[PDB]
Parts: structure tokens; C-alpha cells; sequence
RNA sequence: AGUAGAAACAAGGGCCCUGC
């Protein structure tokens, strides 16, 4: 390919392509036309034959692959020599032994007009054979020596294979005589607007593209040119060491308050062994219903906080009163029709049906979109951070599959590290968190596809497995079915992706709330529980999902991947630069900064601090809206600032305040943004006790 | 080594073996000796020796 | 690729193969006169709608 | 059958409509692939999100209804649903079922007689994994490794071919019935055609996923990855188990897949015929590309043609760059100027003229080019990035890993930037007789220096020295090279520098048509020479195994073995078309013309004259009996042949038959003589040689209408003579007419009558008639 | 398991090719190479798969 | 040093031994072929007979 | 009610159908 040269030369000798180009050079026509005339030429050539006449001589004689000039000379030459009379035209290939010129031609067309004109052009002076792609023949005399028909009629058809294969067997490349203009149509509408579509100068498109075809490069006026817009335009550039960063600045009002679906700090949690036969969510939630500790549960109609309680008591009893029926399946009523907001969509008004008066009556002005309001520094969130990093009394909160079997070190090597760091990070609280959202959110996918229109029952719940004491006491630790509270949906006509079907979420704990933090949540003071007997709170809610979190949700094992590759990279970094297995070393001691108490740093080895890496990937995974997006996006500019001050690198940049000012207009009402915002300006706090380009 | 006697795997264990084309085995007829092609097997093995 | 038309195609290569197999397969007389037939007729009526 | 009926009925019906008609009637057969895109067109942006949320359902898997009938499929087998009766909205014909219904199948379902074929679908994936059983792991080390990137080949392949040439081949192993007329790479190729035919025959197979599965184990995958240690499809293809950038799992893998190998073997080969075309003065070009189509080569257990071989290789190497020249062969943009390789990145110029004074006053011109170009640079275990401007070495980068290969490397990029005052005033030791011309043919004053330093290492220590010699500045100190080419000096050589790391291997997926001139040397497009014949080595002997010089210039046995071997070649010429020649004979059962052919009358003169009577009357004897019945062997009678033209006598036979050179051949076993095999049945080994016998007519070992194309040929259309199909195609007459269908959609009349010239002569002959 | 086979070499299963004893040509290296002449042992071509 | 040990896991190279086997049911076959006479002869080579 | 973002959802088609 590439070339229509390279093309031919896949059917024909390189040498008729030689001779071909040249001859397509001298006319200087088209170059799709160097495979026509290599067939032509080939074809004469195989015609020759190296044949011989009765004097042990060449019968034949080509005159088709020389010059124009040349094939003229040797014409008339033989024409006097032999006494024949001169044609007007050339012609292609003399013999001998009969003394008259034959013409040879080709085409696709299976008719016999390429015959008839080139027999009325030439009458009957010489013999003239017309030879088909698709096998036919037409002449004016006697039919050639066997052979010549096979060998021609055989690599003919080879020839229109191959064509026909590449797409070429059409009038383009295989022209008659007239069909050789192929071009562009232009009509009378598309002449109009090219004429019109010129740049300001011009006014037709003959003159713009004289002025092109002739540009010639002038490059003083360029000089001056570009010197002049270099001059009207006065670029910035400010080295950050002179110029600073100010802090980011954070919104003002309330707080931030909770706004992950499940309580994760405050919840409380009833557990079970599990038997492998009753293993379905619909069965669990039924196994805790019988011993008795779910219908001891009866709130009061005085909540601590929040509103609408009536709908919330009414609603418990009615998911009490189904999980009795062992059907998990709810009526709509006006409180579950008032809490799932079942008919609360707009209605319809078709315009054609409309008129001044109706708006008058009713006033339909455009819907004013209410944008989000702003927050203030979340200061529940370093709790969660911190009580999220610790064990949990059990393990295995997250399934996982097995080990393969391994051949070779390397795989030796690779299900060690695995082990260590899944057995690190399995036991921590944030890993239950994550367990209760996998199941819980399975669940509910599962009930959205099966049973829509219907108001339906989930539990929200977790399986674990208590820890392995040593060898003493009773052996073989068992297995464990958590239950944290109940979950219900709501007609989830997931017609299209990215709709919602809200949910509600009636959840148990021991702490009573705050009003910043638990600001959505309509708490009730439900009665007793064990530990000593001690309270026990109601938090109850409202919320949605859609597809999309769902599938995302329910994928939350992918922080995982990305803490073992942060560590791993750590870990073999520093083991390749010794030429030693650095990876137990570098995991018990290579410290890491945590943060700060009491005015210091802390600092605690690698193995420790996975979890900090976990916890931040977990919340990634938890908050991840538009806000978050663009707020990671445009700290990358700060931090790549950073490490051009730690390594000396003189860094510069064009308008530093607007980059700060994108920064900031991110940051509204979303937790993890605004705690990482008032983060990072106390990284380069702390760092400027180090580094310069901050300022304070 | 070369043979023609396939081989039954509980005997030949440490063996590896194959199939290389035929051959020829000759055996008297009157007074001539005559061929009959039969096929042959390769089999390969390694071992220790010592002094 | 070639220079028939699909139905001309179509119908030649289904008399080819009822020869092919009548020949030596296990076809009779009358099954192949009866496809020849249907053959014959499904190439009037192609022809003969336009 | 019943179904053949159906298919007509159905045909009936659709022509019955009027817009199918209209469209089965117009344009050719080429629509089928148009109309196969406008419909059953939907796709999906997030297939992972609807897979689980289809999964979820009931019943989310389609399925045949009338397979699951016969094969008796239930429903509802133990209260799981397994389908149910429905239709599909696009199919029509498909009925919904559930993911159980799979695994039912799977364990309670109908079972194939035997399935090990696909360990022949799936060659190549099972060929992965036999590979991998024979690694010997070793121990896992730790450091940084030096990955360079580059293009290389990932899928271990023999006999790669192209993609015109698999096309076909799909089709005369699978759809024989709808195959095309039979191409040169068909005829060529006969051996490997029936191996892969033999073993997807007679089987039950799905042929899309067998014929999809062959274009796989044809294809070498190259990909452009960063890459340490050796270079072996072998190790490419499992490198993300051998290191990364920090790691090496160490590992033995230099015994398995023997591909390199083949490929030294043909550089070998072409090394060979260069040199000797290189031997003549006015026709190295005819002379070569002679020897070269009078060549083949055993690959493996085929049987190929070296021209064959050498328009398919990749060796970027001054040899197989000169022969894929001299066939017309595209190749890369690789340079090359003595050992080490080169490959342009940007710049240009234009050649210039200068003059240098050998010995006092010796004035004699050397070419350079006019303008800044930069390159990179390949020597073994070393790489360089450097640049050239106007006769001069301006920069340079090296990034190897020895002090040798970087003295080495350096020194030739000078030479080839004409850099220094040696191109402005040779040395002493060289001398108008070390110039140039071992018996005429001149020599750049380039490989004049270069052969300079190759004699003795004290020319290349003065070359070097003639580059700028200075103090190894503060903070440099390890970024230099001094003239042992260590990393780090006080005094290094001007303008150099080294690191730690290769380059990265410049890529332009670009191709170029060169040419070359009567000195063996090629042009692209401009003065630039990418190779020649002074680049490559000297000369040395070896001994090649399964090749075939079947030409006279390269040869070595006595004129006896080759007596025998020209008229065994003369002997088979005579199997082709046309009454006469032994086809035709054996059709008539004319015995009795064979043993008056012309040829048996040349080569008896070579019969051992003491018994050519005996041998006579059992050569006869074998004739008959075989040409009596028709149970003959084609490779049988070509053998014995030779003894049938003297009179039958008396005596004792002992069961071979001598000719006059005490060298046999005896009747029915292969010996060195006269060889062949039922696997390659298109070929003759005499004395090593091959000899190709012509595809003419099949006897009981050839099975298949693949024996008979070299005897028919296409002429003018005839609609009177009749119409058969491929299977009566062997009950036509030698020189008899008959129509034909070809293919799809396409109608041909073939005659029974070889034609053995070719077309490379008739124009070749017919040009250089043109040039006078 | 059965003991398997030990010697080194095969006594039963053996098979040998023959040729006429030179006494000029009566050593290792000069058998071998005779043997390989006649072209008996070029002609063995195991197959892939054992 | 105890470093190295402890990340190596170096320990005694533990010592196999050879696997116990039954009653080979092919060594009858053996030594029957073993007692038959070969067609060709003289193979072991020997020295002289003094006076 | 609630969700989400810089616009959309809080079923949609003909009592029945369905979820790109």
C-alpha cells in the first residue's frame, strides 16, 4: 500500500512498473494510472513470447515500451523496410512473418463497444484484439496461437481477482478512453457558499487560492509582527519565591453535617452465629427478629431532634409488624406514600393547551434553581478519621478469594506481602464499614431489579469472623452475623441510568446526637440494650441512590488495590537501591508522618500508617461528587509548587491568585473537601518552617 | 537410542520417547533377503556415571 | 466478490450442489426435478417483478 | 437433502417479495458485506454496569429452541427454571433462558465423540504453555534494571507469511468447495496446505472460530515495549514474569523454540550468494538475483524458496537488505555503515565534494553532506545519540554498557561524520595500494579508515586522539570519556558524554522503494547509500544444512552425480499435459510408448552395462504390473523409468539396480538417492537437491482436486461445453473444455493444458530488448 | 508403583544398524561419521509431540 | 548473620529417600530374551591360547 | 419530604405491558 507503485507491484514484474512510471512521468498523468499500463505493457510482453519465425529469427517486435519519438522512428522504419504503407497512428507490437502491425486492448464492460470504436478508428487496417477481464474476445482477423489465449486469459483473470479484492476493478482505476476525468461534481448551491466563506481580503475563492498556491515567506514581517503583539500584551511572570501563596480560604456558616446513607462512628451492632443454611439477607433479618432483642425495640413520639416523627413511628411499626408476616413487603399508606414521596412528582401542562389567562391564574414563571448554600469546617471529621483506624474486636469484615498455588520466588514473594497487609488492614473499623456497604448495597441492587413498584425490607448487616486466639480455649473461631439496622426502599423505576429511588434508613445506637452533625436525622429514644444495660437511640432518615452508586458502591474493594500499590512502590523503591530484601526492614521501621498532638509531629513505621493511605481511599471512594472532583484537580498545581521549593527548582507561573481562586470556588458543603482544604493549608504551614514560596 | 518395540509406560518410566519415521527390517525369502518397513522410536533419557 | 448478482449466484450454486450430491448422495430423480423446478421459478419471479 | 429443498423453498418466498428482489438483482455479489453492517446495529456505554444489572434478572441469556428439543433440555428440572417458550425481539428464532441452563448443559447435557482437536485449533496457546513447563526458575534479585525501548516480536512463529497469503489459505483448508482459482503461493506451498488439511477433516468443528483461530497462529505480534536482556520471541512473550523495573526473576530460557537459529541460517545463506555475485564484473545484479530464485531451504518440515523466505524476514542487516533489493522488496529506513546500525530522527543535507592528499600530494575525492543531521547509533551493548554538521562531529550521547563497545561506537561515528583532520590528510601507513581496487572495484576513502582501524587497535587509539583532548571540567567529572572509555577522568575527549541507560530506538512505521547499482550498493532517493558489500565480513566456511543450490555456479559434486540429477530433472519435466508425455500414456494404459521416451534414452548410457539387461526385465515388470490395473505411485515410475529402454533378460536380481557410478536405487525403500514421503508429495530429493514434480494428475496418495491444478488453465468463455463441479474435475480429457464455477458469484471455462512459462522471463528478455 | 527400567542402556527394545567393518576405519569418531554417510540417521525426524 | 537468616529462611537442606517400589513384571521378559541365541556372533573380544 | 448540579429525578407507555 501506500502508493499506487507499491500497489501494483503486488500482481506485476517490478520491471513493467519501471516501465510504467516512467512512461506516466513523461506524459505526466495521473499516477493511479501506473496499473493500467503495467497490465497493458505485461500483457504485450507475454504476447512476444520469445516466438521464432522460419529464419530462426524473432517474430515479433515490441514497440510499445519505448518513447513516443522512438516507437514513431521505428514505425515508419519498418513501414519503408518491408514496403508497407504508414498508419496515422502507433501501435503496440510488428510481426514478421505476416508484415502487419496488431493492436491489443483490454477492458471490463462485458459488450463489445470498446471494439467498435476502436474498429471504426482504425477500420481494418491492422489486427486488433480486445481481450475481457471476465473471458471474451473480440477481434478483426484470425484468432491468435493457443497459447497466447491461455496464458493471456489466465493472468487476466489472476489481474481481475486481485482487483476486485482491493476495490479497484471500477471505472477509476480501469478507465475506457473517455472515463479518464474523474472529479469532483461541482454544482451550483456548493460553488455559491465557497465564494462566500472566504476570509475578509478576499472575495472569491480564485483569488484566495492564487494567494496561497503563490505565498512566498517574508521573514521580516513576521519578526516585526510578532514583535508588535509581543509588545500590546505584557505576559506576567512571577518567580513564587517573590511572589507568595496566601491560605486558602474556607466558606462561612453552620457546619458540614453527616452525609454518608450508614452511621459509621455512632452505630451500634446485634450479632448472631451464622448457619450455612439460613444465609439470604430476607432470612437474617428474620433470625434476629425471633430472639427477641429487634421487638424489644418500641420508641417514643418525643424525638431529641429532627422532624416529621409521626411518619417515622408509624413507619417502624409497620416494618415491625411485615418482618411478623415473613413477607418483607410494606403498603402504601399516607405515611409510607408521605415518607417515599411516591406521588410527589410534578405535572404536566401541555402549552398548546395554554394561554395568558392560565398563567395569570397560576404564576408559571421560569423555575429558579437554588444553588447549594455554604458550610464551615467540618469538626467531627477528625474523629471519624481517628476511630477508624482502629481494630474491631473481629476480622475477615471484607470477602476475598483464595490464594493461587506459585512456582517460583517471585509468586513466593508475592502471596507474603499480600498476607501480611491483608491481615493488617482486614482488622480495622473502616474495613467494616466497607463490608456493610458491599452487602448492604447488594442487597438493595438485587430488590431494585426484582421488585420494583413494591416498597420492600433490607437489613443492613455484615459477616464477619471473631479473632484466633492461640491454640487454647476453643479452637476453630466461629463465624458472625451482623445486623446495624434496617433499610426500606421505595419504588425504584430505574427506567433510565442516573434516576433515584429513595430509601429510608432506621438505624441503632448507644450515643446520643449533636445537632451539627447528626442535622438530617430525626432520633428517638428507643429503650434499653446490654453490653450492664445502657440506652439505646433510634437515628432514622431519608436519602437516595441510583445506579450509579450502587454499582460503584458495591465495587469498594478497589482501595485495596491502590493502599498495596503505594506500599509495594515504597517498599521496592528502597529495596533496589541496596540490592537487598529491604521489605520486612522497611515495613517495621521506615516512619511516616501522621499528623500532629500537642504542637509536634508523630510519626509511626509504615505498617501502621497503611491505614491513614486506606482510610483517605475509602473516603475518595465515599464523597466523590463534582465538588471533590475539581478540588483534587487543582491542588496538583500546588503540590507540583512544593516540590519544585523542596529541590531548589526556581518555579514560576503566570497568575498564581487565579489559581487560587478556581481552588476555592470548589469548596462548599462537602466534608472531605473542606477538611482536606484546611489540610493542605497546614501542610505548607508546617513546611514553611522548611521552605520558602508561602505565605502566612 | 533406537528401537523398534513401543514402549508401556510402568517399565519405561524415566524415558522420553518419540516416533522417527520407519525403517526397514530384512529377512531371508528362498534364496534372496527381502525388506519389510516397520516404524522406529527414539528414546531419549539422561544418567550419571562416575570413575 | 465475483461479477454475478446474489440471486444469480444463489440459484447456480444450489443447481451445482443438487447435481454434486443426485450424483453419488442420497437424492432421487423426482427431489432433484423438483428442485430444478422450484429454482426455475423463483428466477422468473425475481425477474419478473420489475 | 430435505434440507437442500428447504433452502430452494425459502428462496422461492423471498423472491416472491418485491424489494428483495430488486435487491438480490442489482450490483454483484460484493453487497452481501454492505448489508451486513445495516443490520443487528446496538451497542451499550457501560457493559459492566449492565452485566450486573442483567445478570439480576430471570432469564438474561438467549438461546436456540429447536437444540434444546433435541437435545431434550427440560425446564424447571429440580424447581430452577432453565427457559421458556419466547422469542427474542431481535433473532425471531432464539428463546430466552437463564445462566443455569449452561451449567446444565455442561454436566447432564449431550457430549461429542471426542474433543482433542482443539488442542490443534488452539496451537499457539497451548504452544505457550509447553514452552513454559521447561523454564527453570532461579532466585529473585533486587536493583534497578536498564529497560530500553524498542519494537520487537512477542509471538513465536514459524513460517510467518502475509496477510494476501492466509486470506487463501483459510479457504483451501476449510471452504475447499468455495475456494478461489489457486494462486502462486497455493501451488508453491503445497506441503503445507495438505498439513493443515489433514487435521480439520472429517471433524465436527465450528470453521469462523478454526478460521479465525489460523490467522493467530500466523501472525508475529510486534509491539513497541521497553525491554532488557536478550531478544527472543520466546521471552517477550512472557516478559511481565522476568523483571521490571526494580526486580529480575532470574530464569534459564535459552533452550526452547529455536528461532533465532533460522533466521542466522538465512543470513548465512545470503552472505553466501551475495559474495559469489559479488565474484562478477559486469552482472551482479542478473547474477544474483539468479542465485537467488535457484535456491530453497527446509524450514522446519516444510520445503521453501528462498525468495520466498527473504520477501518475508525482517533482518535489518546490510545482507538481507541488499537481497530484498535486488527482488523489488519494500524494507524499513535503517541505515547501516559497517557493523554497527543507524537510524536518521531529523535534519537533511545534500552531497558535496572534497579532496585529501594520501602520501605528499595524492589528491583523491571523498563525498560529505552539507548540512546538521541527527542520528541514532547501535553498536553491540552500546547506543549513541549524536549529531553531524557540515563534515563535523558536533555532539554526541552514549549510553552502552562497555568500554570497548564505546571506544568502538565512537570511533565509527566519526569515520562516518568525516570528522577530524585524517579526512583532511590521511595517514602515512595507508598507501595508494591499500586505497581501493582488490581487482578494480574502487572504495570510498570511508571503509579505507575503516578497514584502517579494524586492522590494529593502535589505529583506533590515534583515530580517537585525532578528537579533541581536554580537562575533565568540575561537576562533569562523571559525565566524560577518556580514551580507555572509562566513565570518569581529569582529561576526557572534547565535546562527548556519557550515561548510565540506552536510548530509546527511534520508530517510523514507514516503508521506502530502493534501488542499487552494478556495484551492489543501494540508493534511496538520494545520494545516501542504507547498504552495500564492503560492510559485511570477509569471508569464512560453513556448512549448511537442508539446502538446495540447485544451480551450477554453486555446486560442488562431479559431473556424474549431476549427469544423474539432469536427467532425473529432464525425466520429470515430461510429466505434464499433452499426449506424449506420461499422463497421457498411463490414462491409455500405454505402457509400452514409456519405455521408448527420448529421455530413457539419454540416461541409458548411465546404466551399469554388465547387467542392464537383468535390471530391464524387473523394471518392466513393475511398469505393467502397475499401469495394467491403476493402482500405481507416481514417485515409482519416475524412479524405475530409467532402466525399461534395453531388452529384458535372465538372472538373479538382488533387489537394487546400480548405475555407472556405483550409486543405486533400489525399489521401494528411499535412499540417498532417490527420496520422497507421503507428507511433501510434491517433491524429489536426488543427491540432495530437490526436484519439483508438476501438479498434473493424482495417484492414490495425493486425495484431492489440490493435484490437479497445474494442468488446467482458463480460456475463452464456451457456453456449449459442459458444466461440472470440482470432483469430476479428474474424469476430463487432456486438452478437453469444461465450465466452472470459482469462487463466488463467478462462472469460468478451464481447459486441460498446461502452460510452464512464467512471466518474469517474457518481460525481463523483452525489456532489455527495449534498451538499444 | 512397579520398579521401573535401570541400565543405561536398552537390551530387549534394542535395534541397530549395520555396516561393513573397515580396519582402517576402526575407531569411534570414524564409525560414527561412516554411519552418518549412508544418510540412515539424517533421515530420523522425531516429530513434535512424544 | 542472624539478619540474613531470618529473611532467607535458610534451614538444614532436608534429605529424601528413595521411595520404596513393588515386583517388576518385566524382568521374566528380560532374561528370556537374554537366553536366546543371536543371529550375528562373536561379539566379546578375548586373548590367545598359549602352547 | 429527599436527591443532585450548575439540569434532572421524585415512573413511562398503551386495566395490561417494561426496565440502555
Amino acid at each position: 500500500s501506500k502508493t499506487f507503485a507499491e500497489i501494483a507491484e503486488a500482481f506485476l514484474e517490478p520491471e513493467a512498473v519501471r516501465i510504467a512510471k516512467e512512461a506516466v512521468e513523461e506524459y505526466g498523468d495521473h499516477e493511479r494510472k501506473i496499473i493500467q499500463i503495467g497490465i497493458h505493457f505485461q500483457v504485450c510482453c507475454m504476447f512476444c513470447d520469445e516466438y521464432l519465425s522460419t529464419n530462426g529469427s524473432d517474430r515479433f517486435v515490441l514497440i510499445e515500451g519505448r518513447k513516443r519519438g522512438t516507437a514513431v522512428s521505428l514505425q515508419n522504419e519498418l513501414c519503408k523496410s518491408y514496403d508497407l504503407e504508414p498508419l496515422p497512428f502507433l501501435c503496440d507490437i510488428f510481426d514478421r512473418e505476416e508484415k502487419q502491425f496488431v493492436e491489443i486492448g483490454i477492458t471490463r464492460k462485458a459488450d463489445d463497444s470498446y471494439f467498435q470504436s476502436k474498429f471504426g478508428k482504425l477500420g481494418n487496417s491492422c489486427k486488433i484484439f480486445v481481450f475481457s477481464y471476465d473471458g471474451r474476445l473480440d477481434k478483426n482477423c484470425e484468432g491468435p496461437m493457443e497459447e497466447q489465449k491461455l496464458r493471456i486469459f489466465s493472468f487476466l483473470a489472476t489481474a481481475a481477482d486481485f482487483l476486485r479484492k482491493e476495490n479497484m476493478f471500477n471505472e477509476i482505476f480501469l478507465p475506457d478512453n473517455e472515463e479518464t476525468i474523474i472529479e469532483m461534481k461541482k454544482g451550483k448551491t456548493f460553488l455559491e457558499l465557497r465564494d462566500e466563506s472566504v476570509p475578509l481580503p478576499f472575495q472569491t475563492y480564485e483569488q484566495m487560492k492564487d494567494y496561497c498556491e503563490k505565498f512566498k515567506g517574508n521573514p521580516r514581517e513576521l519578526a516585526s509582527k510578532v514583535s508588535q503583539m509581543q509588545s500590546n500584551i505584557k505576559l506576567p511572570i512571577k518567580h513564587y519565591e517573590q511572589n507568595k501563596f496566601r491560605q486558602i480560604r474556607l466558606p462561612k456558616g453552620p457546619m458540614a453535617p453527616y452525609t454518608h446513607k450508614f452511621l459509621m462512628e455512632e452505630a451500634w451492632m446485634f450479632t448472631k452465629i451464622s448457619d450455612p443454611e439460613r444465609s439470604r439477607a430476607g432470612e437474617i433479618l428474620i433470625d434476629f427478629f425471633k430472639k427477641g432483642n429487634l421487638s424489644a425495640i418500641r420508641p417514643k413520639d418525643k424525638p431529641l431532634q429532627g422532624k416529621y416523627p409521626i411518619h417515622y413511628k408509624n413507619l417502624w411499626n409497620q416494618i415491625k409488624a411485615a418482618i411478623a408476616d415473613r413477607t418483607m413487603v410494606i403498603n402504601e399508606n399516607d405515611h409510607s406514600e408521605f415518607l417515599g414521596g411516591i406521588g410527589r412528582a410534578s405535572k404536566k401542562i401541555p402549552e398548546i393547551s395554554l394561554t395568558q389567562d392560565v398563567i395569570t391564574t397560576e404564576g408559571l414563571k421560569q423555575s429558579e434553581n437554588k444553588l447549594p448554600e455554604p458550610r464551615s469546617f467540618p469538626r467531627w471529621f477528625n474523629a471519624e478519621w481517628m476511630w477508624a483506624i482502629k481494630d474491631s474486636d473481629l476480622t475477615g469484615w471484607v470477602p476475598m478469594a483464595e490464594y493461587p498455588p506459585a512456582d517460583n520466588e517471585l509468586e513466593d514473594y508475592a502471596e507474603h506481602l499480600n498476607k501480611t497487609m491483608e491481615g493488617v488492614l482486614q482488622g480495622t473499623n473502616c474495613a467494616r464499614e466497607m463490608g456493610k456497604c458491599i452487602l448492604t448495597v447488594g442487597a438493595l441492587m438485587t430488590e431494585c431489579r426484582l421488585f420494583p413498584g413494591k416498597i420492600k425490607v433490607v437489613p443492613i448487616y455484615a459477616r464477619s469472623k471473631e479473632r484466633k486466639s492461640m491454640q487454647e480455649g476453643l479452637p476453630v473461631p466461629s463465624e458472625m452475623d451482623c445486623l446495624f439496622g434496617i433499610c426500606v426502599k421505595s419504588k425504584s423505576h430505574l427506567n433510565k441510568d442516573d434516576g433515584m429511588y429513595t430509601i429510608i434508613t432506621f438505624e441503632f445506637s448507644i450515643r446520643e446526637p449533636n445537632l451539627e452533625k447528626h442535622q438530617k436525622y430525626t432520633v428517638f429514644e428507643a429503650g434499653h440494650t446490654t453490653v450492664r444495660e445502657v440506652p439505646l437511640y433510634l437515628y432514622c432518615r431519608t436519602t437516595a441512590l441510583s445506579k450509579i452508586k450502587n454499582d460503584w458502591l458495591s465495587k469498594a474493594r478497589r482501595c485495596f488495590i491502590t493502599t498495596m500499590d503505594t506500599v509495594e512502590t515504597i517498599c521496592l523503591r528502597e529495596s533496589a537501591k541496596a540490592e537487598e530484601n529491604l521489605v520486612e526492614k522497611t515495613l517495621n521501621e521506615k516512619q511516616m508522618w501522621i499528623g500532629k498532638k500537642n504542637g509536634e509531629l508523630i510519626a509511626q513505621p509504615l505498617r501502621e500508617a497503611l491505614r491513614v493511605q486506606l482510610v483517605q481511599q475509602f473516603y475518595f471512594c465515599i464523597y466523590n461528587d463534582s465538588q471533590l472532583e475539581g478540588f483534587c484537580n487543582e491542588q496538583k498545581k500546588i503540590l507540583m509548587a512544593l516540590e519544585g521549593d523542596k529541590k531548589n527548582k526556581s518555579s514560576f507561573g503566570f497568575n498564581p491568585e487565579g489559581l487560587l481562586e478556581k481552588i476555592e470556588e470548589c469548596l462548599i458543603n462537602n466534608p472531605m473537601c473542606l477538611f482536606m482544604a484546611q489540610r493542605l493549608n497546614e501542610l505548607v504551614i508546617e513546611a514553611s518552617k522548611r521552605g520558602a514560596k508561602f505565605f502566612k | 537410542e533406537f528401537s523398534i518395540r513401543e514402549p508401556n509406560l510402568e517399565k519405561h518410566q524415566k524415558y522420553t520417547v518419540f516416533e522417527a519415521g520407519h525403517t526397514t527390517v530384512r529377512m531371508k525369502k528362498g534364496e534372496s533377503v527381502i525388506g519389510r518397513e516397520v516404524p522406529l522410536y527414539l528414546y531419549c533419557r539422561t544418567t550419571a556415571l562416575s570413575k | 466478490i465475483g461479477a454475478m448478482s446474489i440471486g444469480e449466484a444463489i440459484e447456480e450454486k444450489l443447481l451445482e450442489r443438487a447435481k454434486m450430491k443426485r450424483d453419488i448422495g442420497a437424492i432421487e430423480d423426482s427431489e432433484y426435478e423438483e428442485i430444478k423446478d422450484i429454482i426455475r421459478d423463483a428466477k422468473k419471479a425475481r425477474l419478473e417483478s420489475r | 437433502m430435505s434440507l437442500l429443498l428447504t433452502i430452494a423453498k425459502e428462496y422461492k418466498r423471498l423472491c416472491q417479495d418485491a424489494k428483495a428482489a430488486q435487491m438480490m438483482t442489482v450490483g454483484t455479489v460484493s453487497n452481501y458485506t454492505t448489508f451486513k453492517k445495516w443490520t443487528t446495529s446496538r451497542k451499550e456505554k457501560n457493559p459492566s454496569l449492565r452485566m450486573r444489572w442483567a445478570m439480576s434478572s430471570k432469564f438474561p441469556i438467549i438461546a436456540n429452541k429447536r437444540m434444546l428439543e433435541e437435545a431434550q433440555i427440560p425446564k424447571e428440572h429440580n424447581n430452577v427454571a432453565l427457559w421458556e417458550d419466547t422469542e427474542d425481539v431481535s433473532k425471531r428464532d432464539h428463546v430466552l433462558a437463564s445462566a443455569s441452563c449452561i451449567n446444565y448443559w455442561n454436566f447432564c447435557g449431550p457430549c461429542v465423540n471426542n474433543s482433542e482437536v482443539i488442542k490443534e485449533v488452539y496451537k499457539s496457546r497451548f504452544g505457550r504453555l509447553e514452552r513454559r513447563k521447561e523454564i527453570m526458575w532461579k532466585e529473585l534479585r533486587f536493583t534497578l534494571v536498564d529497560r530500553q525501548r524498542r519494537r520487537v516480536d512477542t509471538q513465536p512463529v514459524e513460517q510467518r507469511l502475509r496477510t494476501g497469503e492466509i486470506k487463501d489459505l483459510q479457504m483451501w483448508t476449510l471452504f475447499e468447495d468455495e475456494a478461489p482459482l489457486a494462486s502462486k503461493f497455493i501451488l508453491d506451498n503445497y506441503g503445507l496446505v495438505k498439513e493443515m488439511r489433514s487435521k480439520f477433516a472429517n471433524k465436527p468443528l465450528n470453521k469462523e472460530v478454526v478460521a479465525h483461530m489460523l490467522e493467530k497462529q500466523f501472525n508475529p505480534e510486534s509491539r513497541f515495549l521497553p525491554v532488557f536482556g536478550a531478544i527472543r520471541p520466546e521471552r517477550m512473550e512472557l516478559i511481565h514474569a522476568l523483571g521490571g523495573e526494580t526486580w529480575i526473576q532470574e530464569a534459564n530460557t535459552a533452550g526452547i523454540s529455536n528461532v533465532d537459529q533460522r533466521k542466522n541460517d538465512i543470513r548465512a545463506v545470503c552472505r553466501k550468494v551475495c559474495l559469489a555475485a559479488n565474484a562478477s564484473i559486469m552482472n551482479a545484479k542478473s547474477k544474483l538475483v539468479e542465485y537467488i530464485k535457484s535456491t530453497s531451504m527446509r524450514i522446519g518440515e516444510t520445503e521453501r524458496k528462498l525468495e520466498e523466505l527473504i520477501l518475508e524476514t525482517d533482518d535489518v542487516s546490510p545482507e538481507v537488505t541488499l537481497c530484498k533489493s535486488a527482488l523489488g522488496g519494500q524494507l524499513g529506513k535503517t541505515l547501516s555503515f559497517g557493523p554497527m546500525l543507524l537510524k536518521k530522527i531529523s535534519g537533511s543535507g545534500v552531497k558535496v565534494k572534497d579532496t585529501v592528499y594520501i602520501q605528499g600530494v595524492r589528491a583523491v575525492q571523498f563525498e560529505y553532506w552539507s548540512e546538521q543531521e541527527e542520528f541514532y547509533g547501535e553498536y553491540k551493548s552500546a547506543t549513541a545519540l549524536f549529531s553531524r554538521k557540515e563534515r563535523s562531529l558536533e555532539w554526541i550521547t552514549i549510553g552502552g554498557g562497555i568500554n570497548e563497545d564505546r571506544k568502538r561506537l565512537l570511533a565509527m561515528c566519526m569515520i562516518f561524520c568525516r570528522d577530524g583532520d585524517y579526512f583532511k590528510d590521511a595517514p602515512a601507513t595507508i598507501t595508494m595500494a591499500d586505497l581501493s581496487t582488490k581487482l578494480g572495484r574502487e572504495i570510498p576513502y570511508q571503509y579505507v579508515m575503516m578497514n584502517w582501524i579494524q586492522k590494529s587497535e593502535d589505529n583506533l587509539e590515534a583515530l580517537l586522539y585525532s578528537r579533541g583532548i581536554v580537562e575533565t571540567n568540575p561537576g562533569k567529572m562523571g559525565s566524560s570519556m577518556g580514551i580507555d572509555g572509562s566513565k570518569r577522568a581529569i582529561k576526557s575527549l572534547r565535546a562527548v558524554t556519557i550515561q548510565s541507560g540506552k536510548i530509546d530506538m527511534p520508530e517510523s512505521k514507514e516503508k521506502i522503494h530502493l534501488e542499487l547499482s552494478d556495484n551492489l550498493e543501494a540508493f534511496d532517493s538520494s545520494g545516501r547509500i542504507v547498504a552495500t558489500i564492503l560492510d559485511l565480513p570477509s569471508d569464512k566456511k560453513v556448512t549448511f544444512q537442508d539446502v538446495s543450490f540447485q544451480h551450477p555456479d554453486l555446486a560442488v559434486l562431479r559431473d556424474e552425480k549431476t549427469a544423474i540429477t539432469k536427467g532425473y530433472e529432464a525425466l520429470i519435466k515430461r510429466l505434464g499435459t499433452g499426449d506424449n508425455d506420461i499422463p497421457s500414456l498411463i490414462a491409455k494404459k500405454d505402457y509400452l510408448s514409456l519405455y521408448n521416451l527420448p529421455e530413457v534414452k539419454l540416461m541409458a548410457p548411465l546404466i551399469r552395462p554388465n547387467r542392464k539387461g537383468v535390471y530391464s526385465r524387473v523394471a518392466r515388470k513393475l511398469v505393467s504390473t502397475q499401469v495394467t490395473t491403476g493402482h500405481y505411485s507416481l514417485h515409482e515410475l519416475i524412479k524405475v523409468l530409467p532402466f525399461t529402454y534395453f531388452a529384458p533378460k535372465q538372472g538373479m536380481f538382488e533387489g537394487r539396480l546400480f548405475f555407472s557410478n556405483d550409486s543405486f536405487v533400489e525399489p521401494g525403500v528411499n535412499n540417498n538417492v532417490f527420496s520422497w514421503s507421503k507428507a511433501d508429495s510434491s517433491k524429489i530429493y536426488c543427491h540432495g537437491i530437490a526436484i519439483r514434480v508438476p501438479l498434473v494428475v493424482g495417484d492414490e496418495h495425493m486425495d484431492t482436486s489440490l493435484a490437479l491444478l497445474e494442468g488446467f488453465s482458463v480460456c475463452e468463455n464456451d457456453p456449449r461445453a459442459p458444466m461440472v463441479t470440482r470432483q469430476d474435475l479428474i474424469d476430463v480429457g487432456f486438452g478437453q473444455k469444461v465450465r466452472l464455477f470459482v469462487g463466488q458469484g463467478s462462472v469460468r471455462t478451464f481447459k486441460r493444458t498446461a502452460s510452464q512459462r512464467a512471466a518474469s522471463s517474457d518481460v525481463n528478455k523483452n525489456v532489455k530488448k527495449i534498451k538499444m
